[PDB]
């Protein structure tokens, strides 16, 4: 009566620790691989992350200077 | 109206430079933006070569670009001679 009445069978607990496993499993690796793929996009730069703004070249005036040799 | 009256001859009486650089500083504020020779200014400052004009390559397709400085096509400065 206890059984049927407060409590479920073995499979229920089973197989959630199963899923459970199996998402916790998912994040750690996720998060391994995360950390090495910030690790090369710092060290290497080709990534879109760690870019670091440069001179914009609409800026540059290209037009006759007054003086042929710029 | 009539107050305003009252106050700028109240003013004008033992205020007098007051009156008048205010109404000096007013009129150098507005008449610029009515005067017709601004644009005239503008102009001549425009016409005022300071740097070489440096010529184009010819292409076959420029009408409108001179190949001698006397040629009819090109900017004229009749405007300017006749101010
Ligand atoms: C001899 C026979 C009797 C034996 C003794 C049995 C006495 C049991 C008392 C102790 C109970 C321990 C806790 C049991 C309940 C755990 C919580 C929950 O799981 O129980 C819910 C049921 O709990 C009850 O609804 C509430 C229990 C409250 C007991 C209070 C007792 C004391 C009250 C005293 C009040 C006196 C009146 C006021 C006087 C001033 C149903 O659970 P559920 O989420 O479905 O479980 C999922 C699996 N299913 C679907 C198969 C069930
Ligand atoms: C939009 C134009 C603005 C730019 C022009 C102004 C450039 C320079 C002028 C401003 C300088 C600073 C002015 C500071 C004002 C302080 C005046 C003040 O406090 O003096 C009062 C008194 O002066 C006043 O009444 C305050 C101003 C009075 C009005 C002055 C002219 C206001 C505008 C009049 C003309 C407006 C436009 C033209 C209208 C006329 C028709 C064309 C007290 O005098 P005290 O010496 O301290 O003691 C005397 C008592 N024992």
């Amino acid at each position: 009566w206890i059984a049927r009445t407060f409590y479920d069978g073995p499979e229920k607990n089973y197989e959630k620790t199963m899923a459970i496993l199996q998402i916790e499993a998912e994040k750690a690796e996720l998060r391994l691989k995360e950390l090495e793929v910030r690790r090369l996009m710092r060290a290497r730069g080709d990534g879109p992350w760690y870019q670091y703004p440069t001179i914009d070249k609409a800026l540059i005036d290209h037009s006759p200077k007054t003086t042929p040799d710029n | 109206a009539g107050r305003i009256a009252s106050f700028l001859k109240n003013a004008w009486a033992k205020e007098p430079v007051l009156v008048a650089s205010f109404a000096i500083g007013g009129l150098a504020i507005i008449l610029p933006s009515l005067s017709p020779y601004t644009n005239y200014a503008i102009r001549i400052n425009r016409a005022t070569p300071y740097n070489y004009p440096v010529p184009l390559r010819d292409d076959g397709n420029m009408p409108d670009v001179p190949s001698h400085p006397q040629d009819p096509q090109g900017p004229s400065l009749e405007w300017l001679k006749n101010l």
